[PDB]
């Protein structure tokens, strides 16, 4: 199950 | 960070975005949030993506330690999980701590009141998903009322296909699957909100479509999985 | 880490390395070396590890950052390359105080002595990377000096085929081409390397095959780049 | 130009 990934901005 | 400047520190932030040092990243947007003022939409992203990296890092090698711990079961292997669980404990309670003093008070728009309340839910999960003691219970319900309010504002306050609405409603389907053993209402979460953002999705510029399909595609993603 | 034994110091590297944790990983290689015993095989090979890793995402990050500084030419990216820069300094130092203090003086056998001073190359040759001012030309000598002891140690007492002593001439082929300014020299050497390792594989077994062409591979990659 | 990879043992 997929987060939101959030790790590139 | 208290003798550099605002500005100087979110420049540093983005540099080490640049760089992929995000334990830089996030002790740069800490120094930012501790000059007290508010903080602007993209002020909010290198915040959450410098904290979201670095107890990413910290959670995936949680579960490799762990997991070599359930095969076991000397006292090394626990001893060095018990070390990263609470290295990973220290930075949930300093972003928590960040967004009680004072960034949750100070947010008054919906979108960064919104922000900051999924933000809240999502380390309090990040603490539940290594609690097992007394307050786990209560971990779970603190993450459960962040979530919760969050959801309850963008639902009166945001359109369907706003992506900070829809990342909301995914990481709260994650909770519910994950955290709270009802996998029942993760999928019907992930099901109504999918839906009525695609029926959204005509009012929309070519790159606000872009913005939401994607994160659409994350709850679609999930559905697969869960059905 | 002067109150853990050695053993679980040792036991913890090595879940810190599955764990991808190499900054922990060379914390606890760093406490089995001072605990004042020389280091197997495999020790040897933990502790160039942790913080092969270590340096290595702090070289790349160095050299992020100090492209957008010559894309540049206020203080804040320089201010933070200089940063970096001095933590990436303070890592090789240590890791050369190790070496000096006093595993290299310790070393007797032709593996563990040429595995240390290619070490030292190794990190002089990081403090090269990045030295300007009045020590750049000693700080270079002081890498050529430890992988020509190396090499001369090598070609004495080990194979052609000897992994370590392909890796050696590997690197120091790096340190000719990319710090001394001497591509004829760095090109020369991989390429009587690679040859004199082709004549000599016929004597291995299948394991050891596999391991010396795969640096052989490495020396022909380079060639490839360098002709 | 490569050096030993070296990043994993
Ligand atoms: C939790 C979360 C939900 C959505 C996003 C996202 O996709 N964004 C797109 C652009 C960005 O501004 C540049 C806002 C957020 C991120 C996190
Ligand atoms: C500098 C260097 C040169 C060679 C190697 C390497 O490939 N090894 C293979 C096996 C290992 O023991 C398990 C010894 C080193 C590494 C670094
Ligand atoms: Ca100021
Ligand atoms: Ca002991
Ligand atoms: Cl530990
Ligand atoms: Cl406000
Ligand atoms: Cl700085
Ligand atoms: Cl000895």
């Amino acid at each position: 199950a997929g987060s939101i990934p959030g790790r590139r901005s | 960070m208290g003798s550099m400047e605002r500005a100087s520190l979110i420049q540093k932030a983005k540099l080490a975005e640049q760089a992929e040092r995000y334990e830089d990243m996030a002790a740069f947007m800490k120094g930012a949030v501790e000059k007290g003022e508010e903080l602007s939409c993209e002020e909010r992203n290198l915040l959450s993506v410098a904290y979201k990296n670095v107890v990413g890092g910290q959670r995936a090698a949680w579960r490799v330690l762990s997991s070599i711990e359930q095969k076991s079961n000397g006292p090394e292997v626990r001893e060095y999980r018990e070390k990263v669980e609470t290295e990973l404990q220290g930075v949930c309670d300093t972003v928590l701590g960040l967004l009680d003093s004072h960034l949750i008070k100070e947010a008054g728009d919906a979108e960064s009141r919104v922000f900051y309340l999924k933000m809240k839910g999502d380390y309090y999960r990040y603490l539940a998903e290594v609690a097992t003691g007394d307050d786990k219970k209560r971990i779970i319900d603190s993450a459960r009322s962040a979530y919760q309010e969050a959801m309850d504002i963008s639902k009166k306050e945001m359109p369907p296909t706003n992506p900070i609405r829809l990342g909301l409603a995914l990481n709260f389907s994650v909770f519910h699957y994950e955290i709270a053993n009802s996998p029942e209402e993760a999928i019907s979460l992930a099901k109504t909100t999918f839906d009525e953002a695609m029926a959204d999705l005509h009012t929309l510029s070519e790159d606000s479509y872009k913005d939401s399909t994607l994160i659409m595609q994350l709850l679609r993603d999930n559905l697969t999985l869960w059905t």
